[PDB]
């Protein structure tokens, strides 16, 4: 028997048994690294014309400089994206599905991979404080729903008559539990005793 | 619905009260002044209470257009 | 009634590619330019043409 | 003046209904703090007879400790959120 | 290739070289209209050009005069 | 908030080149596709160190 | 009638402030009559208006029914509908009291524009009173987060030297936490289409939902109740802010966080309150626990009164999500006494001595019950009702709040009872080196509490002994009202 | 007024630093020694009891079935 805590998640389109056919991380992580390697290596090639052309404008250096990206960066930020899309996609197949922590767990080691190459004259713990940091942002960015939670938004609910657009009555009892949005006067009380629990008020005394 | 535009009216004191201050003069100067402002917002409270009960005989009407389409997705 | 009319207007119908509102009321094509009958390829008739979709006001 | 209790059960009325409704839950909470007062006349007993039983007081106050002892748990407050929201029957 | 910005390398590096790529930019955006256009046997097509054309014509004459008095701001002593 | 606003007062400087790069990287998010999204979040996140 | 007149002659006499003091500003300097004094004619009718303020309150007090389930004097002002019940009521009062008191606090102790000040006070008395008598979370919402707007402009103009810490402290601590209570109220909004205390009180949601609102509220009621780890803000504020700041800041603004969760937890979100309840006693019972000891610590004199105010209200938080009445009236009565013993503190340490010797170290100050009696008899009658002495109106509430709390929970509910030893240690400590030993050697002999300050003190502790000897007063009117938040199903 | 306070430099100092210890202090292996026992590891162990128990202790009005006293004694010697 195991404790009750709460659930404090938005709903997700959950996956039938069976269903989530896996993706190739070997794959997707090489379109990544292979990419990126050519934008940010090819990018690099065309801000050399740049400087060949104008060097003494004060203007031109200006701008060109912060663009630049030291040898190690061109070399770090690849290598880190394609391992945080190695690492996010291998996640996704160990938990039948995207989860928070899966997202946080590759975001964090894949910034650590990366930080390491490009910030070596660091602190290590410098680096771990940073990654940790990036792991938060892409745990709560999944958290929170992606960029939308799309389908079970309440205007989606709502259009497929899942939300509170009927009301609500004492006499009709759902024996099933209502849908994330669904807000009703009465209940079973099995799904309270299911939520709760017996014991300090409930049931008993 | 007198009352309505007294209370405009002394929306239009407070505006001009409030303009001395800035100008950092007497709240007694010139007393003319606090019948022009008032009377100006007495204008845009008349104004402004015809648009809210224009508003009203519309909403009810496209409320009941609504009522029913709640009725046909209801069903 | 507050939260009646809200749940009333603040509600938004499900727009697809199926149902959308068009502002054109009528067929063109007419009369042209010059050489109104081209190919003779309007098969459009305008003397025994259907009632358009008039729009709905929903104050009136 | 005394008021009488409105005598009204959440499992014949209409939620929709909100002055009802009301009156559901201003019965369920009048009922209970009666059971309080019914418990603390009881409790009153209780004391009179250990006071007068002295050594005895195992013997003569006997079923009003067993009791006392008996509607404790239940004759308490327990407000009317408990019961509006959940189905026993279910 | 020009997914590595390479176009950066082809403007020079004086205000009316910018001026120049912004009408060589727009003269793309005027052929492609006139090509469908002309595939398709539609005037409609042919009326846009001409006022892209006319358009980007306005806008050269105005970035040009902010030029101009830009360049006589700086020289603009006079005590002579 | 010291080092972030640091990073961002360096960028607003008035310079024909600077305004007219950034416009042209952002046609990128036009070609690529949706799901890249998050790594340009992390690339981004990482130019900021 | 009570909101129409409590906004109308308020605003009537800020109007009527602010016409006096700013006739003369005008192109020519002015010494005028109204100046005279320090002001004193601007004061008294600040000073009045307190008074005013409470006579309101009672006109309808007497209308008041115990017997009656339900929002009473229920009225609609500016498309908002207000009422009151048994437990808004003794908050409204307590609020209206400490408004005559905050500004007879600060009488002669600030370097100038006093009518700004009074006008201020009197602008937060009200908003935070009206706070407790409306009836949605909107306008809960709306009469929780204005009060910034004077607050954060009252700490930074008559602040002390970190004032301008202090000020963006409280502005963004109660804002960045409140933001996220909005969310939740939003959310109400959407799914439910109104967010009426009422209409919201009888709808159930989705045990996944129930716990995204209660995070989000919680988050906002933990920053104003300061809750460990976010009450980082309240020592600093207090150690700053002007006297009178301190007494609204610590009697008022800490008792809305409790209040908020009688409104918005306990009654509609029930289900999820039940869960959270094992949670919110850990973060309490360390809370209670780690305050009293980083208080043993400390070196500003007003400072240590400020830890002793979080040490309390998590007192107050472990007793009110105790799911019994006991816990329930215990909770609201330590609120009630709280809100007059906390204010007294600050007197005693941030307006006695603060206004003869300017400095808040605690090292400087020693024996002070030989040339300063009266003031060591008041430091030492406030320190024994500050940690929960049984004739004081703080035992009935830390006893019944230890109480719940073991009925809702025996085993670590018990831990509420080291509130009675730790409250001593702390305090004990201040009291017994201040009016110990040899009088202080940097300190010199002046003035012992003038005739205003006994006042302030009197009436302070009076109410504070009345709910200790007889807390029936309080009992009466919260019976009906508090047996309304218990969820227990019984078969 | 009239300053009635022989104010000190040294305790002022001390009333500074004691103030501003925010300044110094440093995430080192010592604070996380602490920081760690505090934030997590007493309440995690108190998490546990109180959800352990939550709902185990039936103790209003509890009775005893069970005798208190021996009757039978069994000598050594
Ligand atoms: C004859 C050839 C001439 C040369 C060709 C190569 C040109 C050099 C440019 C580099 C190549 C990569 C970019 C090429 C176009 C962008 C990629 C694209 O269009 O999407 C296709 C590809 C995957 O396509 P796919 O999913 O298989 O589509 C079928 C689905 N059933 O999407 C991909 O994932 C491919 C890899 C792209 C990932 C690299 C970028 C990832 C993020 C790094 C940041 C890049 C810079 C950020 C700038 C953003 C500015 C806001
Ligand atoms: C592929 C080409 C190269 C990459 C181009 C990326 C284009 C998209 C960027 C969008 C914003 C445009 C920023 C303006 C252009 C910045 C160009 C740049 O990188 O300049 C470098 C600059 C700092 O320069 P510096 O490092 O001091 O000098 C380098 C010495 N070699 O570094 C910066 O200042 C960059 C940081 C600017 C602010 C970006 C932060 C955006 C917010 C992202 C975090 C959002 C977090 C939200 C939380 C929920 C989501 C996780
Ligand atoms: C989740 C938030 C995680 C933030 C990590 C912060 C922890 C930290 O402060 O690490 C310590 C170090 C600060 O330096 P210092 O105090 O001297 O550490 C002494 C170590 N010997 O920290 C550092 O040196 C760098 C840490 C900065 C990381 C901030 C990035 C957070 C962005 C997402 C916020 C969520
Ligand atoms: C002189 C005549 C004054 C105007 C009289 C009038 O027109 O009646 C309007 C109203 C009377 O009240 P009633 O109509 O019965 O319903 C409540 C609507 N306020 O009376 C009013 O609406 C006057 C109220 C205006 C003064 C209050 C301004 C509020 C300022 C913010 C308060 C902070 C709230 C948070
Ligand atoms: C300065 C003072 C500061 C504050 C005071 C601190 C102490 C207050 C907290 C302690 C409260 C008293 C101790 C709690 C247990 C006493 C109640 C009790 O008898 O528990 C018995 C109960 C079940 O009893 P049993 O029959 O044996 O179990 C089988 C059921 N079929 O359940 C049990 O079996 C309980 C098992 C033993 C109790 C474990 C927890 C004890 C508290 C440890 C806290 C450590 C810190
Ligand atoms: C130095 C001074 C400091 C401040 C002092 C306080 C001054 C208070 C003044 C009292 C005035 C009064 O009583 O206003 C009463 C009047 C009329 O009310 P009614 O007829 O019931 O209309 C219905 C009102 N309901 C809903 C309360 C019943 O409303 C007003 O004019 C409103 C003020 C104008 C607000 C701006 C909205 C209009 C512009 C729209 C562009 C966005
Ligand atoms: C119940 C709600 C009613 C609404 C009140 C609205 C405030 C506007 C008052 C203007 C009067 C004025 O500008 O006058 C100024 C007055 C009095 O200044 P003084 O010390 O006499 O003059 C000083 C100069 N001397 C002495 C040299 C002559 O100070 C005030 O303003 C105080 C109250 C407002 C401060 C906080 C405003 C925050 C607004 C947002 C709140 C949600
Ligand atoms: C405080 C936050 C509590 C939620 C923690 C949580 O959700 O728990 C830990 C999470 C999710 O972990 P997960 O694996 O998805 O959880 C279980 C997965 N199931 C269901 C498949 C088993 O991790 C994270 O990094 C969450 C990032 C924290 C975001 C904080 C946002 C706060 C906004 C508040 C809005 C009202
Ligand atoms: C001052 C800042 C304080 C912050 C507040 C901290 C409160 C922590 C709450 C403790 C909850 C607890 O103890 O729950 C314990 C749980 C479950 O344990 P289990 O292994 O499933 O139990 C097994 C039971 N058997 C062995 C008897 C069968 O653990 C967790 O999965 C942690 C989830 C909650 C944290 C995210």
């Amino acid at each position: 028997e195991q404790f009750h805590l709460p659930q404090p998640f938005w709903p997700t389109t959950k996956t039938k048994e069976g269903e989530y056919v896996p993706k190739d991380s070997i794959r997707e992580a090489s379109k990544v690294f292979i990419g990126s390697g050519v934008l940010l290596g090819g990018m690099h090639f065309r801000r050399l014309m740049q400087y060949k052309k104008g060097s003494a404008r004060p203007g031109l250096a200006k701008y060109l400089n912060l663009f630049s990206l030291s040898k190690s960066q061109l070399i770090g930020f690849p290598v880190a994206l394609g391992a945080f899309s190695f690492l996010s996609h291998s996640f996704a197949n160990l938990q039948e599905g995207q989860t928070a922590t899966g997202e946080f767990a590759a975001s964090s080691i894949a910034s650590l991979i990366g930080l390491s190459i490009f910030r070596t004259k660091k602190p290590l713990s410098s680096n771990v404080a940073i990654a940790v940091g990036m792991g938060s942002l892409f745990g709560f960015l999944t958290w929170a729903g992606n960029f939308n939670l799309g389908d079970n938004s309440y205007r989606a609910a709502l259009e497929a008559g899942n939300g509170n657009e009927g009301g609500f009555d004492n006499k009709v009892i759902k024996t099933e539990r209502q849908g994330f949005w669904e807000g009703v006067y009465r209940r079973p009380l099995s799904q309270t005793v299911e939520d709760l629990g017996e014991g300090r008020g409930i049931i008993t005394q | 619905m007198i009352a309505s535009l007294a209370g405009w009216g002394l929306f239009g004191v407070t505006v001009r009260a409030y303009q001395q201050g800035i100008r950092k003069v007497p709240f007694s100067y010139y007393p003319l002044g606090y019948v022009y402002s008032a009377l100006g917002w007495v204008a845009f409270g008349y104004g402004f209470n015809l648009w809210t009960e224009r508003n009203d005989k519309l909403l009810e009407k496209r409320v009941e257009k609504l009522k029913e389409s709640r009725n046909l997705r209801l069903s | 009634s507050t939260a009646d009319l809200y749940g009333l207007i603040s509600f938004t119908p499900k727009r697809d590619i199926h149902h959308y509102v068009i502002r054109v009321d009528e067929v063109p094509g007419k009369h042209f330019p010059t050489n109104t009958t081209g190919n003779f390829g309007n098969t459009v008739d305008f003397e025994n043409l259907e009632p358009r979709r008039k729009p709905i006001n929903p104050y009136l | 003046d005394h008021v009488r209790s409105p005598n009204v059960s959440f499992d014949d009325i209409d939620y929709n209904n909100s002055q009802d409704l009301h009156n559901a839950q201003e019965s369920l909470l009048r009922e209970q703090w009666i059971r309080v007062s019914a418990l603390k006349v009881c409790r009153k007993a209780l004391e009179s007879c250990y006071k007068t039983s002295g050594p005895n007081h195992y013997e003569d106050c006997r079923e009003i400790a067993e009791k006392y002892l008996n509607m404790l748990p239940d004759h308490r407050i327990q407000g009317f959120l408990g019961y509006q929201k959940n189905d026993p029957s279910k | 290739m020009d997914l590595i910005l390479l176009m950066l390398v082809a403007v020079g590096l004086n205000i009316i070289d910018i001026y120049i790529m912004i009408e060589i930019l727009i003269m793309g955006c005027t052929v492609n209209t006139i090509y469908s256009a002309s595939l398709d046997n539609d005037m409609i097509g042919l009326i846009y050009s001409l006022i892209q054309i006319i358009i980007a014509g306005v806008e050269s004459a105005i970035g040009l005069s902010i030029l101009v008095n830009y360049n006589r701001i700086r020289n603009s002593e006079e005590i002579e | 908030s010291t080092f972030i606003s640091s990073k961002l007062n360096k960028l607003v400087f008035l310079n024909i080149g600077f305004i007219l790069e950034i416009i042209v990287l952002s046609w990128l998010l036009i070609v690529f596709k949706v799901s890249l999204l998050k790594y340009i979040l992390l690339l981004i996140i990482f130019i900021i160190l | 009638m009570l909101v129409q007149n409590l906004i109308i002659f308020n605003i009537i006499g800020i109007v009527l402030l602010v016409l006096l003091n700013n006739n003369n500003n005008g192109i020519l300097n002015k010494k005028s009559l109204l100046t005279i004094k320090n002001e004193l004619k601007l004061k008294q009718i600040g000073l009045i208006i307190s008074i005013i303020n409470i006579l309101i309150i009672i006109e309808n007090w007497i209308g008041f029914n115990s017997n009656y389930y339900g929002f009473q004097n229920i009225e609609r002002f500016l498309n908002i509908y207000w009422g009151i019940d048994g437990i808004s009521l003794l908050l409204v009062l307590l609020t209206l009291i400490l408004g005559p008191i905050a500004i007879l606090s600060n009488w002669k102790n600030l370097k100038g524009y006093y009518t700004y000040y009074v006008i201020s006070i009197n602008m937060l008395v009200i908003l935070m009173a009206l706070n407790f008598i409306c009836l949605d979370l909107v306008s809960f919402y709306i009469l929780f987060e204005s009060t910034l707007a004077p607050l954060f402009l009252l700490i930074g103009i008559y602040g002390a030297n970190n004032k301008n810490k202090a000020a963006y402290y409280v502005l963004i601590y109660t804002l960045a936490s409140s933001l996220f209570m909005l969310l939740s109220i939003v959310i109400y909004y959407i799914i439910i289409n109104s967010t009426d205390y009422i209409y919201i009180n009888n709808i159930i949601l989705s045990i996944n939902l129930q716990s995204l609102l209660f995070i989000g509220i919680i988050i906002g009621i933990a920053v104003k109740t300061p809750l460990m780890p976010v009450h980082t803000w309240l020592p600093t504020v207090h150690s700053e802010s002007p006297l009178g700041g301190s007494i609204l800041l610590a009697g008022v603004i800490l008792k809305l966080a409790i209040y908020g969760v009688i409104r918005l937890l306990l009654p509609n979100l029930s289900e999820i309150s039940m869960m959270f309840t094992p949670i919110i006693y850990i973060i309490s019972i360390l809370t209670l626990i780690y305050s009293s000891l980083i208080t043993l610590k400390q070196t500003d004199l007003k400072v240590i009164i400020a830890y002793s105010s979080i040490s309390h209200l998590a007192v107050c938080m472990i007793g009110i999500f105790a799911n019994n009445l006991i816990g329930i009236n215990g909770s609201l009565i330590l609120c009630l006494a709280h809100g007059f013993v906390s204010p007294a503190l600050f007197i005693l340490v941030g307006g006695i001595l603060y206004d003869r010797y300017h400095n808040r170290l605690i090292n400087y100050y020693q024996g002070l019950s030989t040339f300063m009696p009266i003031f060591s008899i008041y430091l030492v009658v406030f320190s024994f009702c500050n940690t929960g002495t049984p004739l004081s109106g703080n035992f009935v509430g830390e006893f019944l709040s230890i109480t719940g709390a073991v009925i809702r929970h025996p085993i670590i509910g018990s831990l509420t009872a080291a509130s009675v030893l730790l409250s001593a240690c702390y305090q004990m400590k201040l009291t017994n080196r201040l009016t110990g030993s040899v009088f202080s050697q940097y300190l010199h002999i002046t003035n012992d509490v003038t005739n205003r300050e006994i006042f302030l003190l009197n009436w302070l502790l009076i109410p504070t002994i009345i709910i200790g000897i007889y807390p029936s007063f309080v009992t009466n009117i919260l019976n009906l009202a508090s047996s309304t938040l218990i969820y227990s199903v019984l078969i | 007024g009239p300053h009635l306070l022989r104010e000190d430099a040294s305790f002022q100092r001390y009333g500074q630093l004691r103030d501003n210890l925010a300044t110094y202090w440093k995430f080192n292996r010592k604070a996380a020694r602490n920081v760690f026992i505090f934030l997590v590891a007493v309440p995690a162990g108190l998490g546990y009891l109180a959800y352990n128990y939550e709902g185990k202790t039936p103790f209003v009005g509890k009775r005893r079935t069970e005798p208190i006293f021996e009757q039978d004694y069994v000598p050594r010697k």
